[PDB]
C-alpha cells in the first residue's frame, strides 16, 4: 500500500496472508476471509505455484514479523480458480481456496460480508484498500498491515487510462486523479472494501495496474458483486 | 525480488564449446520471456537466442543460429545457453533478461542479471612486454609505458607504486591481429621534474602471475 | 531483419538541460519499442516500454512517444545520474537494439596537447616499432590523427585508444599507435603525428627523425 497508515487489530479481522514456503518463506498474496473454511482472493497469486502444498495462510495477524516457525496457519484443501480466467491476464481474476480446517471466528479473525442482491446499483463512497505490499514502485514488504482510503473511479475513466486493455463490467476501479495512494506489489489478492448502511461489503479484489500510485492511473479490482452466483454455486456445491 | 545469476563464463578455443548458466532465485507468480543478450568489447548490446513459453517457440538471431541452443530446466529454476563453433566474435558479456507476460500487476517488465563474460581466442597465455616512452629532449612534458602483447585482459598499471596518480591515464587495451592485446599508460610531469625525479610504470597481469617494473628516463 | 538507427549517436549536455533521442526502424513495429540505459561495465536498465509506458521504479523525467517507425525518448532536466548510454529495442519481431547515444557532459572546448613518442631501442631489436602519439586532455571528443613517414600519410597500420570522459575536467585523451616492421621503421627518416582539432587554430603537428 502507497501512501497508508498502520491498521489496528480488530480492524480487518478477515484480511488474510497467503505465504509460500519452499526453503525460504515469502508472503506472496493477500486474500480475504469469507467463511469458516473459506478464503477469496485474485486467480492470478496461483499462476506460478498451482499446486497446494507449498502454501501456507496467516490470518488473525497484524504484523507478518510476529510469524515464526510455530504460528499456526492454515492450509489448502482445493483451490478453484474461475473457468474463464487466463494465467497473465486480468479477466475473471478471482479464487476461491478452500482451507484444511475450518477457523473459528474471533473479534480479530472473522469474515467480510458479500455484497447484497439489494445493491446492484449501490455508488459506494467509503472504500478502503489494505495489505502488506509494498509502499512504493520496486519497494518493500510492509511489517504492520496498512490501510488507504481510495475513491472508486467510472469503468468510462478507468477505460481512458488503460488504451492497451479492455475494462470491462466485471472490473472495478479506483484511483485519484494525482495519485500518491493507491494499492501496490504484494497486495494483490487482498480486498477492497466498503462502508454501506453501516456495514463493510467486500467490493473488489486487488488484481492489476501500471506502477503504484500514479497519477492518473488508477488501481483495477475484480468486481466481487459480478461473481456472486459463481462464489454460491462453487461454495455451497462444495460444502 | 526476483533475482538472476549468470555463471559458466569463461575462455575457450575457436571451434570449442560452452553452456551457460541462469539462475533465477527467488518467489513469484509471474511468467516470463527469456532472452540471452551480448555485447562485445566496445559495442553494442545484441540479441542473440530467445524462448517464449514453456516448450514452446526456441529462436536465435542470424548471428548465432545453427551453434547455439536455449533451454531451460525447470526443475533446477535454471535457464541455459549451449554455444558451440564458438570463434573470436562471440567474445562478449552475456546476459540473461526475463520480461513480464501479460497485464501489469504493479510489478516491473524486465529483470537482468549481472553478465558473465565468454572469451574466444586461440592466443597463449603470456604476461606484457613493457618499454618506455621517453620524455622528449623538446612548462609541461609527457612519459609513459607501452604495455604490449599480453593475453588475457586485464593488466594494471601504477606509477611509482601508486604514489603518482594525478595526470596519469591508461588506454584501454586493444585487441591486435595477433591476438594478443596492447595498451599505454602515460602521465604529464613538469618539464623541470625531469632530471631530478624517478618514474617508474609498475605493470600487474595476474593471469600470468608476472608483475613488471619499468622505469622511464629522458633519454 | 528488422533494423534500428538511433540519432544522435553522441550529445553534450548538461545538468538541467531537457534532452531527447531518436529512434528509427527499418519497418513499422506498431508500439513495441523499448528504451534502456546502459553506464559501463553494467547491465542494462529498462526506462520505458511499448514506447511510452514508463517501467516500475523509474523517474518520471523520462518519457517516450512514437509509433510506426520514429520514436524518441525525452530526459526532461538531465541529472548526474543519467550520463550513460542510451539504446532503444524494437520487440515486435524478436529484440533487435540500435546502436545507441552516449549522453556525455558538455563543457568548453580544450585543445589536445600532443606528443610523439619514437619506439623504444629495447623494442626494435625484437624487431616491431611501435610509434606512439598521444593526444591529451581535450573536448571535444572529435579530433583526427593523420601519421606521415617522410611525407607519405600512412593508412590501415594505426589504431586509436580514448579514454572516457576525466571526472575532474570532463576531457578526454587518446592515443594513437602506428605499428611497423623493423625492417620498414629503418627504411625512413621523418615520422610526424598531424592532429586536427576544433581547441587548434590550425592543425598541429608533432615529429621527430630516426636517430636524432
Amino acid at each position: 500500500i502507497v501512501g497508508g497508515t498502520e491498521s489496528s487489530w480488530g480492524e480487518w479481522p478477515w484480511q488474510v496472508s497467503l505465504q509460500v514456503k519452499l526453503t525460504a518463506q515469502r508472503h506472496l498474496c493477500g486474500g480475504s476471509l469469507i467463511g469458516h473454511q473459506w478464503v477469496l482472493t485474485a486467480a492470478h497469486c496461483f499462476d506460478g505455484l498451482p499446486l497446494q502444498d507449498v502454501w501456507r495462510i496467516y490470518s488473525g495477524i497484524l504484523e507478518l514479523s510476529d510469524i515464526t516457525k510455530d504460528t499456526p496457519f492454515s492450509q489448502i484443501k482445493e483451490i478453484i480458480i474461475h473457468q474463464n480466467y487466463k494465467v497473465s491476464e486480468g479477466n475473471h481474476d478471482i479464487a476461491l481456496i478452500k482451507l484444511q480446517a475450518p477457523l473459528e471466528y474471533t473479534e480479530f479473525q472473522k469474515p467480510i460480508s458479500l455484497p447484497s442482491k439489494g445493491d446492484t446499483s449501490t455508488i459506494y463512497t467509503n472504500c478502503w484498500v489494505t495489505g502488506w505490499g509494498f509502499s512504493k514502485e520496486k519497494g518493500e514488504i510492509q511489517n504492520i498491515l496498512q490501510k488507504v482510503n481510495i475513491p472508486l473511479v467510472t469503468n468510462e475513466e478507468c477505460q481512458k487510462r488503460y488504451q492497451d486493455y479492455k475494462i470491462t463490467q466485471r472490473m472495478v476501479c479506483a484511483g485519484y486523479k494525482e495519485g500518491g495512494k493507491d494499492a501496490c506489489k504484494g497486495d494483490s489478492g487482498g480486498p477492497l472494501v466498503c462502508k454501506h448502511n453501516g456495514m463493510w461489503r467486500l467490493v473488489g479484489i486487488t488484481s492489476w495496474g501500471e506502477g503504484c500510485a500514479r497519477r492518473e492511473q488508477p488501481g483495477v479490482y475484480t468486481k466481487v458483486a459480478e461473481y456472486m452466483d459463481w462464489i454460491l454455486e462453487k461454495t455451497q456445491s462444495s460444502d | 525480488e526476483v533475482q538472476l545469476l549468470e555463471s559458466g563464463g569463461g575462455l575457450v578455443q575457436p571451434g570449442g564449446s560452452l553452456r551457460l548458466s541462469c539462475a533465477a532465485s527467488g518467489f513469484t507468480f509471474s511468467h516470463y520471456i527469456m532472452m540471452w543478450v551480448r555485447q562485445a568489447p566496445g559495442k553494442g548490446l545484441e540479441w542473440v537466442s530467445g524462448i517464449y513459453s514453456s516448450g514452446g517457440i526456441t529462436v536465435y538471431a542470424d548471428s548465432v543460429k545453427g551453434r547455439f541452443t536455449i533451454s531451460r530446466d525447470n526443475s533446477k529454476n535454471t535457464l541455459y545457453l549451449q554455444m558451440n563453433s564458438l570463434r573470436a566474435e562471440d567474445t562478449a558479456v552475456y546476459y540473461c533478461a526475463y520480461r513480464r507476460i501479460g497485464v501489469p500487476r504493479r510489478d516491473e517488465f524486465d529483470i537482468w542479471g549481472q553478465g558473465t563474460m565468454v572469451t574466444v581466442s586461440s592466443a597463449s597465455t603470456k604476461g606484457p612486454s613493457v618499454f618506455p616512452l621517453a620524455p622528449s629532449s623538446k612548462g609541461t612534458a609527457a612519459l609513459g609505458c607501452l604495455v604490449k602483447d599480453y593475453f588475457p585482459e586485464p593488466v594494471t598499471v601504477s606509477w611509482n607504486s601508486g604514489a603518482l596518480t594525478s595526470g596519469v591515464h591508461t588506454f584501454p587495451a586493444v585487441l591486435q591481429s595477433s591476438g594478443l592485446y596492447s595498451l599505454s599508460s602515460v602521465v604529464t610531469v613538469p618539464s623541470s621534474s625531469l632530471g631530478t625525479q624517478t618514474y617508474i610504470c609498475n605493470v600487474n597481469h595476474k593471469p600470468s602471475n608476472t608483475k613488471v617494473d619499468k622505469r622511464v628516463e629522458p633519454k | 531483419d528488422i533494423q534500428m538507427t538511433q540519432s544522435p549517436s553522441t550529445l553534450s549536455a548538461s545538468v538541467g538541460d531537457r534532452v531527447t533521442i531518436t529512434c528509427r526502424a527499418s519497418q513499422s513495429i506498431s508500439s513495441w519499442l523499448a528504451w534502456y540505459q546502459q553506464k559501463p561495465g553494467k547491465a542494462p536498465k529498462l526506462l520505458i516500454y511499448k514506447a511510452s509506458t514508463l517501467e516500475s521504479g523509474v523517474p518520471s523525467r523520462f518519457s517516450g512517444s512514437g509509433s510506426g517507425t520514429e520514436f524518441t525518448l525525452t530526459i526532461s532536466s538531465l541529472q548526474p545520474d543519467d550520463f550513460a548510454t542510451y539504446y532503444c529495442q524494437q520487440y515486435n519481431t524478436y529484440w533487435t537494439f540500435g546502436q545507441g547515444t552516449k549522453v556525455e557532459i558538455k563543457r568548453t572546448v580544450a585543445a589536445p596537447s600532443v606528443f610523439i613518442f619514437p619506439p623504444s631501442d629495447e623494442q626494435l631489436k625484437s624487431g616491431t616499432a611501435s610509434v606512439v602519439c598521444l593526444l591529451n586532455n581535450f573536448y571535444p571528443r572529435e579530433a583526427k590523427v593523420q601519421w606521415k613517414v617522410d611525407n607519405a600519410l600512412q593508412s590501415g597500420n594505426s589504431q586509436e585508444s580514448v579514454t572516457e570522459q576525466d571526472s575532474k575536467d570532463s576531457t578526454y585523451s587518446l592515443s594513437s599507435t602506428l605499428t611497423l616492421s623493423k625492417a620498414d621503421y629503418e627504411k625512413h627518416k621523418v615520422y610526424a603525428c598531424e592532429v586536427t582539432h576544433q581547441g587548434l587554430s590550425s592543425p598541429v603537428t608533432k615529429s621527430f627523425n630516426r636517430g636524432e
